[PDB]
């Protein structure tokens, strides 16, 4: 929502009072990246005009929008390690720096994952500038964690993705969604009957 | 009465123009009209 | 003017008329002044201007009596442009009309050559329903059975089954390109650049004829045997198949590593059940039937 | 006509640009100016950058249009056709065709990039569709194209 808010009032923005105009498209420009896909981001901030001159003006974040829009990685990476050094430094962002680079470091995995039936850890390692051991154990933890459709052969590194159906993924969010609603229920219930 | 005439015209260019926000370019064609 | 050549001013001069506005000019004259409007600008080589015109006549006033020689021009003219275009449907629907037509149907060889022209183009048409439709009611024509080739052939491509393009060629090609000197043979395959494209487009009607049945018949296929029942080779054979599959006239996977094709679409748990549950109701209704004959048996064989 | 240019020369909205060239198509309908033909040329080029190309025959077969064929229209007709057949190999067919007619910066030659683009992902579309699981070199050697560069495409498609 807040991409969305933002990238509806990014030609209409006039609210000083918070904040200046660059660090404005500087947090549309983040939100974006997390929250909008690949052809909702192509459309409304890699070619919205007005983010695209604000953009110009900024050197850093331009690079980090556009590394992790075509492909080029490892620069993503630095981008993300500058990007979550302001984020901390920053108030409104601070208690989530953490889960920002993560979603985004997931992000990156997925997209690079997702137009090979299966790709070597080597290969993933070598595109994102960091250590086969270390991508591999990041790759491991998300899957893990069951946000990246893949497995990986460790005897002779290999990741091997699958197409898991949406299916699967909302019956597991309608489940969770469901549990939070039907624990409140039952709050409420106690609360009245006793 | 004119001036808030010359706002509603500057609409009326951007509804022309379909487009979501009024620009300079849409009120200055809205006063050449309205005057 | 055309007499002395210079055709285009010709046709021009009568275009300059609106010849289906005098009403004081009788029909008979009006429908020829068309007629030779569409004639001269059939020789101008203006098609569009032909069929515009064409627009003009209503076909029911080919019925009315002495209208034989009228409508004969008429429907050769819409032969000719329906040919310079490239459809086969119309050719077929004309040359049918032409078929219905006394004069044709008296000088027996007249009607052998129009029955032969209107199986020949129903069979290069593509198929659909109508064609369908045409080709069933060409088939149920009594007059058939005096021609013995053609009505074979008709049968062949009413069949709900294969038809190898070199059997078909070898036992009718002689006698539809060429040769029945005793019983003409038409001029839609002559040996001419619209004949030899005619009888390309009858071999791609029995690709296509041969694809459909396939796809009906088989839940799965590889190109190898595809292309050697098509009488093709594999790259043409898959070539065609891809561009039926483009054109979406039918449905097939082709897994080219494998080198299969599969004409079974993806199975849906919505289509599965409701092909169960239609078996489900098809089984209640046939018990309530049998039931029906056991009380009948049972009432006839009961009481004595 | 003027404005037309500007938009679809600054990109972004390509129906405001088309309107703008049947306005000033309508203003130069023989009026008061040869320019109608030219006019028609940049309303199909919109047309089929709209990624519609069935509507150029008729706009160009349009009572107000039939006066107007010639070396101009027939040129976009025939893009218009390839745009319809996804095909690269005719859009390129057409293009040497129509060399100088549609290549001589008529204001086009800064779209032709965009029309290549657009047109190789359809080809590649419609060769692809009648496939469960095909070898790229086949695609390749069907879109007249280097295994790379297809490889790349299909990739960018993909994502």
């Amino acid at each position: 929502q807040a991409a969305e808010l933002f990238l509806d009032t990014v030609s209409t923005f006039t609210s000083y009072e918070l904040m200046d105009y660059k660090t404005f498209v500087t947090y549309t420009v983040y939100v974006s990246m997390i929250a909008l896909e690949r052809p909702d981001l192509r459309e409304k901030v890699i070619k919205g005009a007005e983010i695209l001159e604000v953009l110009h003006s900024l050197p850093a974040v331009r690079q980090y929008l556009f590394s992790l829009y075509e492909c080029r990685y490892s620069v993503f990476f630095q981008s993300l390690a500058v990007v979550e050094q302001e984020m901390k430094k920053d108030w409104l962002f601070a208690p989530h720096y953490r889960y920002y680079v993560r979603e985004m470091r997931i992000h990156a995995y997925s997209q690079l994952l997702e137009s090979y039936r299966s790709l070597t850890l080597g290969y993933m390692a070598e595109a994102f500038g960091v250590g086969v051991e270390f991508i591999d154990q990041e790759l491991s933890r998300f899957i893990a964690a069951g946000r990246l459709h893949c497995k990986i052969d460790k005897v002779n590194e290999i990741v091997e993705t699958n197409r898991p159906d949406s299916k699967n993924w909302q019956y597991q969010e309608t489940i969770k969604k469901g549990d939070l609603l039907l624990n409140r229920v039952q709050k409420l219930s106690r609360v009245i009957n006793m | 009465a004119e001036v808030k005439g010359v706002c509603t015209e500057a609409g009326m260019y951007a509804l022309r123009e379909r487009r979501v926000h009024v620009t300079q370019e849409d009120f200055e064609m809205a006063v050449a009209k309205v005057m | 003017k055309e007499q002395n050549g210079d055709v285009k001013e010709a046709a021009s001069i009568l275009q300059e008329l609106q010849v289906e506005t005098y009403g004081s000019m009788e029909k008979k004259e009006r429908v020829e002044f068309i007629l030779e409007q569409m004639r001269l600008c059939l020789a101008v080589k203006d098609y569009i201007r032909t069929q515009i015109i064409s627009k003009k006549i209503n076909t029911k006033f080919f019925q009315e009596e002495n209208t034989e020689k009228l409508k004969l021009k008429y429907y050769n003219l819409m032969i000719q442009l329906d040919q310079h275009e490239g459809s086969y449907l119309s050719i077929c629907k004309h040359y049918r009309a032409i078929y219905d037509t006394p004069c044709i149907q008296a000088e027996s060889e007249k009607w052998q050559q129009a029955l032969k022209s209107v199986v020949l183009y129903v069979i290069l048409a593509p198929f659909d329903n109508e064609q369908s439709d045409l080709v069933h009611r060409i088939s149920g024509d009594k007059k058939l059975e005096e021609i013995p080739k053609y009505k074979d052939l008709l049968k062949l491509f009413t069949t709900m089954e294969l038809m190898r393009w070199s059997t078909l060629v070898e036992d009718y090609g002689m006698e539809l390109r060429k040769g029945s000197l005793e019983s003409p043979a038409t001029d839609v395959f002559g040996s001419t650049e619209e004949g030899e494209k005619r009888w390309k487009d009858l071999k791609n009607r029995v690709v296509e004829h041969n694809i459909r049945i396939m796809a009906k018949y088989y839940t799965r296929i590889t190109m190898k045997r595809m292309a050697q029942l098509l009488d093709l080779s594999v790259d043409e054979s898959e070539a065609f198949l891809s561009n039926l599959v483009v054109n979406k006239t039918i449905f097939a996977k082709v897994d080219r590593l494998a080198g299969i094709i599969n004409f079974q679409r993806p199975k849906d748990p919505n289509n599965l059940l409701n092909d169960w549950s239609q078996k489900l109701n098809s089984l209640m209704s046939l018990v309530n039937k049998t039931t029906h004959l056991i009380a009948k048996e049972e009432m006839i064989h009961n009481l004595q | 006509m003027q404005s037309g240019i500007i938009h679809a020369a600054e990109e972004k909205d390509w129906k405001t640009a088309y309107s703008y060239f049947y306005e000033a198509f309508e203003g130069y309908d023989s009026i008061d100016s040869p320019k109608a033909i030219t006019s028609l040329k940049y309303m199909l080029l919109c047309k089929i950058m709209l990624n519609t190309p069935e509507d150029v025959q008729a706009l160009v077969s349009g009572k107000l249009a039939l006066r107007y064929a010639g070396r101009q229209t027939e040129a976009l007709k025939c893009v218009a056709q390839a745009s319809k057949n996804r095909s690269l190999a005719d859009f390129e067919k057409a293009l040497t065709d129509y060399r100088a007619e549609l290549r001589d910066d008529p204001i086009i030659s800064t779209h032709l990039a965009k029309l290549y683009d657009n047109l190789l992902e359809q080809n590649l579309i419609r060769v692809i569709e009648p496939f469960s699981r095909v070898q790229i070199e086949h695609i390749s050697s069907l879109i007249k194209l280097s295994k790379a560069d297809v490889e790349r495409k299909l990739s960018q498609m993909i994502l």
